[PDB]
């Protein structure tokens, strides 16, 4: 129950549960598949 | 024409027959089994020697005198050196084990005395010097001679008083952990399977016993007149259902 | 429910009140398999016994101090009781400690209630009103050396701040790091020579410090703060016998040399009534 | 904003009372259960598991051998032991119905005493338990005790006898702690006919005691057990 | 319902008027059995005398007291009132007990408020804020010594923690043995020769322990504690006669000796208005 | 958090009011009633059993 | 809307309601008719 | 209804109402039936 | 008039508690988020990218 | 959810612990491509290292 009106002042947010690495850990332009050769 | 009282275990190479037995306590109702995977958390795969190592390992003989105090074994510690049980022991980092225990103890029908079998899940000893005195490792790892509490207070070594349980409880109250009675009027056996009890899924083998095996004379040794005054007492034990895990290079513990 | 049925006179081959104890068990015999009986019901359910129950209210389990003073040359606030910091643990006040190592292994949810109340042992104008703030400070956390470090900041360890005179209450999850706490733990850390041993090397849930959080008043204030524990969601397993020897350490079992006899000698014989 | 008005206990802190809370670390993640053999639900499990009452109380510091109650060859007619039912106290105090009794005020239900025989197996003997209803004085001498509940064991192959020591009372809950008006009655136990130890044999012999609860066996409301106490705070 | 109905004249046969007091009757004879009456209603249920109403409400049930001072050199603090423990018992102040004793045997749940105050009578520069905590303290337990004995941490034994000035409120389930409290007891707890008489050897509650948590400020503060009780869920049995002469003990049913006539002596005959 | 306003009388204690309270007795389990002849509901019952009056006074 | 577990917590119990003075004002064995003689 | 969002934040248990003491009172591997023999 | 009973740890600040407050700037409308590349959601996808250890610490 | 996967010897011409860092990439290798593993679960979801979490105290 939200007492208040504004968006600000409700509680805090609830997990993302989104959680996807690959932007930081695989950001390469040719994907790569493991088990396959790094360099072809 | 079975009776309770006659009984024989085979594990692995090896068998018992006891023809004087009285039932036998399996431990909170629960026989030993292997770890689910529900349970696991090491990744590793582990290793089950199966039956090179669940059989029956007997001990060296105690003697029962009239002024006998109590024995007292630590597992796995009492097995570490029996056969590639002992060796998977010092070789894994982690290893997991249940128990079939047979204390062994017979006389004839002129003999009067009963031992007290009991099982304790992480009995953590007492050190004789009270205040935080620790009790040094080696003094809880006696291998398979075991504590005999009759012998004497040493230094860093655990309490041996009997009426306390080597730890400020009263030997009345050992009852209350699955045991099982040797009266020489009755019977000439214990048996008592352990399951495996832990508060973590498998653990080391060497920096933690979990559970103490004690044998205790409570109504002394009589034996009819112009006797032998004393009778030897034997334990036997075979691990059951053990798994090993985390294999490497080989223990080296103190002394 | 039927506390006991109505049972007659019996002259049987089949008798219920001879066993054999040296097979462990503790045969279920009632009184209706030796006497005659009639019909009773129970009329109750055994509620207050629930270990849920059992653990489940408020204990003492830690009286610690704190003084509001001029920290003005005082080269140690930690020995000034400038501030003072709780190696966390619960087996130090005994009451709740004998209750719970009727277990091996236990495991719940854990509501704290912290009092703390003043005291002004030498002349005063007045009761000032300190703030107290207790925060909790796990293991491989930088510790507070002084009565205002950056510690106090707290900005990833969370910490209550209340009135002396008040209260505060808040609950933890149960913090173990195995499946269940270990009231008992026949082992080590590692196979050292001379490693502790017992349960001190597994509870380790680091400590709890406190602090005024005023600066001082021209008189000197005594701040005296008690942590109570409840115990909530109780699991426990495997029972043991209960503790018959005084306690002498946090975390051993030794008991005292030269103790007294903890069973009552009888005045008179055996026979006797 | 809603209208309120605040009870007289308003601020106070009870220590039973059961409320909701903030938990100090949101979010946190226990670790998983794992299956460990032994959960205990209620103290009334417990103390059904008979454990063994030091009777032989007479010596003068702890020792195994007040657990022993002793036998001797030859009597007649004579008393084995006696006792009073305060279950709270005395033989029973030590034990784990004794131990557990004494977290609670108040109990009721009926009790389990067994004997197991401890002598060689060619001896034999026949013994009398009896338990006096309150009432009466702790009785003394087998005539007066067999007029009361009573079991004639004899020792066989099968070494234990249990006996029960069945509810009977005018008010339905007694104190745990040792009061008159409340009070349960005694135990005695006297030679039926007498031990006879086979040739070649000799001395005394012993029986074990244990207690432990019926399922009949009701306690409640909890307070704190006078068996332990402490003047300082123990430090690590 | 009607309170009256109408009647009028009568010549009969039939007396509703004459009867034999022998019998230990009281015939329901009513004002239209003898004069001619009119309808009338009751508007009325007789909700206010409903014995739970009649006992429901709070009634001051003790009043002790105990002090907050230095305690070095106390001998006993029980005796300085640094703590003070109450024989819990509910027939001592006598207004309420009056009331309960007009029924034998009586069945019900407590609510107990405890108000505190503080006196300061002599000299003190503030008026401290102390926090008073009462715990139950049963038959069997252990029972506290000092002000700060192992007691106090109450493990297993409800305690409530509340300020001076404040209340305290709380509500005890009917902890009787028997099926109600007897209000009375023609009887001994054993058959001794010399054994005490009446409802004392029953009643046995057992006892409440109070205590200042706070430790000690330059003054002396007096804190003066009222237990109020109020019967919740009552059930009553039995009336009796009430009670004429005065009270001199708890428990016993005992009048004072040369007390007065209870009865008013007319100022006039017997024919006087 | 609800926001709320406390109202004149908040904090009295008033020894007629009906309410609830904590059970410091958490779970107890009371004993059973057994039946006694003899209830009383209502003060209105027992003052229709008549009783003596002392109208003679004048000792 | 008890707050409360226990039955003890609970406020006061509500009006019996009950009413029957014979058990104290008439517990004779034969039933006595008002109009009728008492003794006959 | 629980204000809070963490389970460790809620009220006391709720009884068991397990109980079952054989783990206890009779771990014995062959069953032991009361009235027969103990020991055949 | 709603009677209430205040508990323990009334009027407390935890730092880790989660309530709803009062915004003091009733109405402000936030400005418009535009697309940003890189968001993170948990601690758990960072530790999984790679960095360099000084294992070398010998100077 | 499985933490890990049961996995068993292996004696392939394709092997996902030989990468090439050089190019930007953590290659998401597991415990399972290079000794034998059983199964195990997480019994986790990573509650407490959402970012709310982290800055929200
Ligand atoms: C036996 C046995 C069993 C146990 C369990 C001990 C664990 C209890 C310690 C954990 C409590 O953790 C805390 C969590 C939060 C806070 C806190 N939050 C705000 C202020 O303090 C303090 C402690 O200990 N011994
Ligand atoms: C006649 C007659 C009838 C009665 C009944 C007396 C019983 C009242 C005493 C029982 C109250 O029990 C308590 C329960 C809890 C507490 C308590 N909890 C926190 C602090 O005190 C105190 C007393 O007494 N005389």
């Amino acid at each position: 129950i939200n007492y208040y009106k504004d968006a600000a002042s409700t509680s805090s947010a609830g997990q993302s549960l989104s959680m996807d690495p690959s932007k930081f850990t695989e950001p390469v332009k040719d994907l790569m598949l493991k088990g396959a050769p790094a360099l072809n | 024409g079975y009776s309770d009282r006659v009984q024989q275990i085979t594990l692995g190479n090896s068998t018992i027959t006891t023809q004087e037995a009285a039932n036998a306590v399996v431990c909170y109702a629960e026989w030993p089994e292997y770890l689910p995977d529900v349970d696991a958390s090491d990744v590793n795969k582990t290793s089950k020697p199966d039956t090179s190592v669940c059989r029956f390992y007997t001990l060296d003989s105690k003697t029962w005198t009239t002024g006998s105090k109590g024995w007292c074994w630590k597992l796995p510690d009492a097995l570490k050196d029996m056969g590639v049980f002992g060796q998977n022991m010092f070789f894994h980092s982690l290893g997991r084990s249940g128990y079939t225990v047979h204390v062994q103890c017979n006389a004839t029908k002129f003999h009067s005395g009963c031992l007290l079998v009991v099982v304790i899940p992480e009995h953590q000893l007492a050190s004789h010097e009270g205040g935080n005195v620790s009790v040094k490792y080696t003094f809880t790892h006696p291998g398979e001679r075991g504590i005999d509490l009759s012998s004497a207070n040493e230094v860093g070594g655990p309490v041996k008083d009997v009426l306390y349980n080597m730890n400020g409880t009263l030997l009345g109250n050992l009852l209350i952990f699955p045991h099982q009675f040797i009266n020489l009027r009755t019977n000439n056996t214990a048996t008592i399977v352990i399951p495996y009890i832990n508060s973590v899924p498998i653990d080391s083998m060497t920096r933690h016993n979990n559970v103490s095996l004690m044998v205790i004379p409570i109504a002394p040794l009589t034996v009819p007149t112009g006797a032998t005054p004393s009778l030897p007492i034997t334990v036997t034990i075979a691990p059951m259902c053990t798994e090993f895990s985390g294999i490497r290079s080989k223990s080296i513990v103190p002394q | 429910t039927v506390a006991s049925i109505s049972s007659g006179p019996k002259h049987t081959q089949k008798v219920p009140i001879l066993t054999a104890n040296e097979t462990g068990a503790t045969m279920p015999v009632l009184p209706s398999d030796s006497i005659e009986t009639r019909t009773t019901y129970m009329h109750f359910n055994g509620s207050e016994t629930d270990v849920e129950c059992f653990l489940g209210r408020a204990a003492c389990v830690h009286v610690t101090e704190i003084q509001n003073k001029d920290a003005t040359g005082i080269d140690n606030h930690r020995e000034a009781k400038l501030f003072n910091d709780w190696k966390i643990n619960l087996s130090s006040l005994v009451q709740l400690r004998k209750k719970l190592e009727l277990f091996t292994y236990v495991r719940f949810d854990s509501e704290y209630t912290i009092l703390a109340t003043a005291s002004q042992p030498d002349s005063a104008n007045y009761s000032s009103n300190l703030v107290v703030q207790a925060m909790y400070v796990p293991p491989g956390a930088p510790n507070p050396k002084e009565w205002d470090d950056y510690t106090w900041q707290s900005a990833s360890n969370p910490s209550v701040f209340f009135k002396v005179g008040d209260t505060s209450r808040f609950s933890v999850p149960y913090v173990g790091l195995a499946s269940a706490y270990n009231c008992f733990y026949d082992g080590y850390s590692h196979d050292d020579a001379e490693t502790q041993y017992g349960i001190t090397v597994l509870n380790h849930m680091g400590s709890m410090a406190f602090r005024i959080v005023n600066e001082h008043d021209e008189h000197k204030t005594l701040v005296k703060i008690r942590v109570y524990h409840r115990a909530k969601h109780v699991e426990a397993w495997i029972p043991r016998a209960p503790r018959a020897l005084p306690y002498t350490s946090i975390g051993r079992t030794n008991y005292p040399k030269n103790t007294e006899p903890v069973i009552k000698k009888r005045k008179g014989d055996i026979k006797s009534y | 904003g809603l209208p309120t008005t605040t009870l007289p206990g308003s601020g106070q802190f009870l220590t039973t009372d059961d409320r909701q809370s903030p938990s100090a670390l949101p979010n946190y993640e226990p670790t998983p259960r794992i299956h460990i053999p032994g959960k205990v639900h209620n103290l009334l499990e417990i103390i059904q598991v008979d454990t063994l009452i030091p009777m032989n109380n007479t010596h003068t510091k702890d020792e195994v051998n007040s657990y022993l109650i002793p036998l001797n060859a030859n009597r007649q007619n004579e008393q084995v032991f006696g006792t009073n039912l305060f279950i709270g106290d005395g033989v029973f105090k030590t034990t784990l119905l004794g131990e557990i009794v004494q977290y609670y005020t108040h109990w009721s239900g009926s009790l389990r005493f067994s004997l197991m025989y401890t002598g060689p197996a060619l001896s034999s003997a026949k013994l009398i338990l009896a338990y006096t209803p309150p009432g009466a004085r702790g009785p003394q001498d087998r005539r007066e005790a067999m007029l009361g509940t009573h079991v004639v064991w004899d020792i066989g192959l099968q070494s234990t006898i249990v006996m029960t020591i069945p509810w009977t009372s005018g008010v339905q809950f007694r104190y745990t702690d040792p009061d008159t008006y409340t009070s349960a009655g005694f135990l005695s136990c006297w030679y039926q006919t007498s031990l006879i130890l086979p040739p070649e044999t000799t001395g005394q012999v012993y029986l074990l005691s244990f207690i432990s609860a019926c399922p009949d066996f009701k306690l409640r409301l909890m307070k704190d057990t006078q068996t332990i106490s402490q003047t300082v705070a123990l430090t690590e």
